[PDB]
RNA sequence: ACUAUGCCAGCUGGUGGAUUGCUCGGCUCAGGCGCUGAUGAAGGACGUGCCAAGCUGCGAUAAGCUGUGGGGAGCCGCACGGAGGCGAAGAACCACAGAUUUCCGAAUGAGAAUCUCUCUAACAAUUGCUUCGCGCAAUGAGGAACCCCGAGAACUGAAACAUCUCAGUAUCGGGAGGAACAGAAAACGCAACGUGAUGUCGUUAGUAACCGCGAGUGAACGCGAUACAGCCCAAACCGAAGCCCUCACGGGCAAUGUGGUGUCAGGGCUACCUCUCAUCAGCCGACCGUCUUCACGAAGUCUCUUGGAAUAGAGCGUGAUACAGGGUGACAACCCCGUACUGAAGACCAGUACGCUGUGCGGUAGUGCCAGAGUAGCGGGGGUUGGAUAUCCCUCGCGAAUAACGCAGGCAUCGACUGCGAAGGCUAAACACAACCUGAGACCGAUAGUGAACAAGUAGUGUGAACGAACGCUGCAAAGUACCCUCAGAAGGGAGGCGAAAUAGAGCAUGAAAUCAGUUGGCGAUCGAGCGACAGGGCAUACAAGGUCCCUUGACGAAUGACCGAGACGCGAGUCUCCAGUAAGACUCACGGGAAGCCGAUGUUCUGUCGUACGUUUUGAAAAACGAGCCAGGGAGUGUGUCUGUAUGGCAAGUCUAACCGGAGUAUCCGGGGAGGCACAGGGAAACCGACAUGGCCGCAGGGCUUUGCCCGAGGGCCGCCGUCUUC
RNA sequence: GAGGCGCCCAAAAUGAUCGGGACUCAAAUCCACCACCGAGACCUGUCCGUACCACUCAUACUGGUAAUCGAGUAGAUUGGCGCUCUAAUUGGAUGGAAGCAGGGGCGAGAGCUCCUGUGGACCGAUUAGUGACGAAAAUCCUGGCCAUAGUAGCAGCGAUAG
RNA sequence: AAGAGUGCAAGAGCAAAAGAUGACUUGACAGUGUUCUUCCCAACGAGGAACGCUGACGCGAAAGCGUGGUCUAGCGAACC
């Protein structure tokens, strides 16, 4: 099914973290990533700006894109970011990989899922 | 088969990176003894003429055993021989230079020669298998940086 | 393994009775045959509707919504005219495929969060109101004023 | 122990030619190149060899003659024979040039199925020039397609069919070239203060347009590319200042106009100013590149083992600007050809580019001097096209103006505006094809691939047009079997010889199945037919590649589950209670003993149970529904375009390049190229107008909290609101 | 008057039947009763597949659940076997490759593999590709072959020819 | 209490009426919908019906009635 070996590794790591540190978000994200690419999140910034609050990490089971404006200072964790998205986010906040999210927060506390 | 430029360019960069990983390179099957890969070399390599000179250099770099691996031919099963496809051999060492490819190295068993500006995925990863044992010229090594 | 790869041995390759998969009778006639009779379902109904004006008397407007302009002012500041806590932008310079169009028109979708002075050939009423209510102004190009007559 | 005629399976030997391996042939792609013929081509006929039937070559000089260059010690084609010859007087062989080149054939003195006739005489026929004489010339016919100009279907699609479609296709008539055609605006019409000959490629676009408004059909301008190139007449004004033939004399043409000028940058004339640039006619005349051919070209033929043979194994060495490919008695960079490098030639580019000679460009003012007629245009009737009142063409009829005029800008008329100058002509390069040369391949591999790897358009069929196969493989070396016996025998057989092998012995590598001969095992002349599956007996079995199996006893022991005996009940068959969930109970295991045709397995046969093939048609098939004698081999979802989903992957308010350009390791690949497409805003026939970066509620996942309940809640769901059309 | 069983009514074509033999206080019929036989059903041991659960990167292992899973034409869905040639990685062969014949082992199976003989030069595996890729059938195509069968014909004619 | 009548088949509906008589009046109106039917379930056009609204009217004291005929037949695409 999946041909990207890094996507598979990501998914395997998300499961290991959910089964141990009890973060149910990571399991939820793993299952969505296992679903067809078609269903994966593609989120622009306007959507993150609208639903995010500070000191709550935004989690995108998918990829973050660059339309819209992000003022809020937030940590956004995603499978990938467009070049523009990562640049706009790093100005007011922090763009981070899901692999880092799992490291800093294996229990998946204080996160909000956004698609 | 069509391929997006971005997607192809990504694979070029990715194959480049695989040459820097000694475990990957040994996994691919290349024979050599050293911790550090790819092998980088003085630009004077480009002024070499005789094949034997390259041999000595490679022997001195502990890398010549790959040439030994590639020096043997397989006479293939099946009817390809009737079409001129009788033979094949392992791939050994990719030599990446800057000005022009290396006539001195080219006839070494299994060797390929390439240039930093046009070196491609097949060069870096014959048969799509990443981690080819490579020698870069210092200038080549730098030129490849922007590919 | 593909579906197709599994057909050998099946005899009918998924076609049902071997009496199916013959000529065009199996499809109700060639192409759109029957679109008014046995196959009428889900075809547009028959007939003639409306008229067309000659391709050469038609004008093509290049359009942009204020939202696109406004979301981008900071990045366009690196390029077009920041002045007055305010921004001045000639819209013709912003819009892709402007020169290939008869005129440039600013439309009113979304919000204006800055004070903007906008130059274009035409404006929707809503684009004018939003740009003014944000304490900005709308400047009709010479060509824009010609359009009044 | 017998049993024939037979059945099944093997064994030995055939038959047969599958299979595997092999490739002197195909198929396809790519680069180069490209006309021949009256000076008789192409094609065909018949000849031609010491012996010569076929093919090839050649032409009475006849597998060939001559010259130059190359090449080289051999040679006398395919073709390995017998004889004989040629070559150092440099043959063979290759390149270029020349000689010879029968008859028919456009076929041309005339006739004729390849021969003949005559005034030794003929370009027949048509035609130009013409010394009016066939004196000088032209045409004819061929060619793989490509190209241009004419004539022009039908099956088919529309589920019938007529317009439409198939299709201006198939096919027919005429004709050119290496390419053809087109081509320097009476253009375009993103309408402009814009573009600027033509073709082609990519796009514009399945858009505009057509259409029983059905099915279908279907451009252009523009843009990005490729390649680029612009000119000559007619007339005005001049008026013989001219041209053709001939060595020359001389002849012919030409006032019905040869020649000068000139050609929208309008020109001419008149008067000026200025220039030697444009154009045109000439002369010279390539580089590089590309295609093909050629010269030169490094390094082992060392040791042991195996083998008929090392090109194998093991060991020791070597070259590489050369480790492409091939050959050689088996896997070869180093044995031979070649390959890298370097160099030479020919061909194409091209009589082109550059260079040069001659000519002379251009400007002002004046001048109604010149500027292409059955035309432009209109009507009748048709064809064709996307061309719609607005395509292009044919036919019949009518029919202008004269630059102070005329045509076009997709209905007509008038005015304005913008463009342009028809009714004369030429024109390089970029593009098509594939005969020819060469190269290439995830193509086929002898029932395939061409019809054709072979005598292949052969053998053979048809009056003819036309139709049309099958046939590849000894061996390292022919060492291709001497001698002897047999025989009617140059047969065949026996014996023998060669070779690693003859079961490699001549259509000879391998050598399947159907099937045949002989023979082995099993059955067998009292017995019944989907031929078997499963279980179990009997007989049969060299090894190998499987090693199990039998019997006594014991352990474990699911469901199930007793006898006898005792007590009680029933007319009776029998039942109940207890012995007892006991003994028993499939598999598995342990001790002891045993089997080696022994266990499995395989062949055949016997017994039990079940069983009227297979595939198809069918409501229903063993069917008295359809198909096949048997076996081998062959034998059926494929390509382009478009549309719509899906899975995976890149990038993301964007995304992708197309043709094409440059580079290079030269079809790959690296870098350019965003023309253009889709997406980013919709609604409306059109004019035209032009939207929620979130107001409210519910709430899954997830998160939070003081947790069995509260909170936040993307996505989702329900509203509200906004753009537009219709709308008093 | 009612009921039970039988009798008459009662004729068809090759050889009569209750499937047959045959049966008479039945081996028939009716009322009851007793013990048995007898499916792949039901119960039960072990294994297999499928679905689901726990653990896990992954049933790759391991453990667990199914009384409420296990038939199937057309058809939809999904894992796998085999064939050609390409590529990468990597092996085998004259101390005998492929093919073929006979035989041994594995796999539910497509098919894999070994031994012996023959053969005498080539042949694989894994991964990613490729496609003129799999036959029991079409009055299918071509070739070969058996029975038919030592059979029909080699007589017939106004010319019986030795 | 319904056998009459209510245009026409058959079945249904109707009595201070849906019938009869008299009078007045043109709602047999324009625009646009919801819904059912057509086509049970279950997609499909024309057509039909039920029920609204907006506008304008008729009648009535008014509530109200009038979306032709008490109800179910009386109907027809594109092109032109
Ligand atoms: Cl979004
Ligand atoms: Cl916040
Ligand atoms: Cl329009
Ligand atoms: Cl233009
Ligand atoms: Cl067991
Ligand atoms: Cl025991
Ligand atoms: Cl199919
Ligand atoms: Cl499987
Ligand atoms: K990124
Ligand atoms: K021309
Ligand atoms: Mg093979
Ligand atoms: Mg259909
Ligand atoms: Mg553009
Ligand atoms: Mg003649
Ligand atoms: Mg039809
Ligand atoms: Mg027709
Ligand atoms: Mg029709
Ligand atoms: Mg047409
Ligand atoms: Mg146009
Ligand atoms: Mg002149
Ligand atoms: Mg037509
Ligand atoms: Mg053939
Ligand atoms: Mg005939
Ligand atoms: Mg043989
Ligand atoms: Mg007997
Ligand atoms: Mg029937
Ligand atoms: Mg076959
Ligand atoms: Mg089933
Ligand atoms: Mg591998
Ligand atoms: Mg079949
Ligand atoms: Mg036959
Ligand atoms: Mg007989
Ligand atoms: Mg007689
Ligand atoms: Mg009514
Ligand atoms: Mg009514
Ligand atoms: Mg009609
Ligand atoms: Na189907
Ligand atoms: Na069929
Ligand atoms: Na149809
Ligand atoms: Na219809
Ligand atoms: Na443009
Ligand atoms: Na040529
Ligand atoms: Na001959
Ligand atoms: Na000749
Ligand atoms: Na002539
Ligand atoms: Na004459
Ligand atoms: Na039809
Ligand atoms: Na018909
Ligand atoms: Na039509
Ligand atoms: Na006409
Ligand atoms: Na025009
Ligand atoms: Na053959
Ligand atoms: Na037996
Ligand atoms: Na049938
Ligand atoms: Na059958
Ligand atoms: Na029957
Ligand atoms: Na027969
Ligand atoms: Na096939
Ligand atoms: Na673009
Ligand atoms: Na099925
Ligand atoms: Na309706």
């Amino acid at each position: 099914s999946k041909t990207n070996p890094r996507l598979s590794s990501l998914i395997a790591d998300l499961k290991s973290a959910a089964r141990s540190s009890g973060g149910a978000v990571w399991g939820d994200v793993a299952e969505r990533l296992e679903k067809p690419r078609r269903t994966h999140a593609e989120v622009n910034l306007g959507r993150i700006e609208r639903y995010a609050q500070e000191d709550e990490t935004v989690v995108v089971p998918g990829k973050v894109l660059g339309s819209g404006v992000l003022q809020k200072d937030v940590t956004v964790a995603a499978v990938d970011f467009s070049g523009t998205a990562e640049t706009k986010i790093d100005q007011v906040g922090e763009a981070v990989s899901l692999e880092q999210a799992i490291e800093n927060n294996p229990e998946g506390s204080h996160v909000r899922v956004i698609r | 088969l069509d391929l997006n430029d971005k997607e192809r360019q990504l694979a070029v960069r990715s194959a480049l990176a695989a040459t820097a990983d000694a475990d990957l390179v040994a996994d691919r099957g290349h024979e050599f003894d050293r911790d550090e890969v790819p092998v980088v070399v003085s630009d004077d390599f480009e002024d070499l003429v005789k094949t034997q000179e390259v041999v000595s250099l490679l022997e001195a770099l502990d890398v010549h055993a790959d040439i030994d691996r590639a020096d043997e031919t397989k006479i293939k099963a099946g009817q390809g021989s009737a079409r001129g496809r009788k033979y094949r051999r392992p791939a050994s060492i990719l030599f990446v230079t800057s000005d022009e490819p290396s006539t001195a190295a080219r006839n070494l068993a299994g060797a390929d020669v390439a240039t930093a500006s046009e070196v491609n995925t097949e060069d870096l990863a014959p048969g799509g298998a990443p981690g080819r044992l490579t020698v870069f010229t210092e200038s080549a090594l730098a030129e490849v940086a922007e590919r | 393994t593909s579906k197709k790869k599994r057909q050998r041995g099946s005899r009918t390759h998924g076609g049902g009775s071997h009496k199916n998969r013959r000529g065009a009778g199996h499809r109700g006639g060639r192409g759109d045959a029957g679109r008014d009779k046995h196959e009428f379902h889900n075809h547009e109904p028959l007939g003639k509707s409306g008229f067309k004006r000659p391709q050469k008397v038609q004008e093509e407007a290049a359009t942009i919504d204020v939202r696109e302009i406004d979301e981008n002012v900071t990045l366009l500041a690196a390029d077009d005219v920041a002045e007055v806590g305010g921004f001045r932008v000639d819209v013709r310079d912003v819009v892709e495929e402007a020169d290939d169009a008869d005129y440039v028109k600013v439309l009113g979708a979304g919000q204006v969060r800055h004070e903007l002075t906008l130059i274009a050939d035409d404006f929707s009423e809503g684009a004018r109101e939003k740009v003014e209510g944000a304490g900005g102004s709308v400047e009709l190009t010479d060509l824009g004023e010609e359009r009044q007559a």
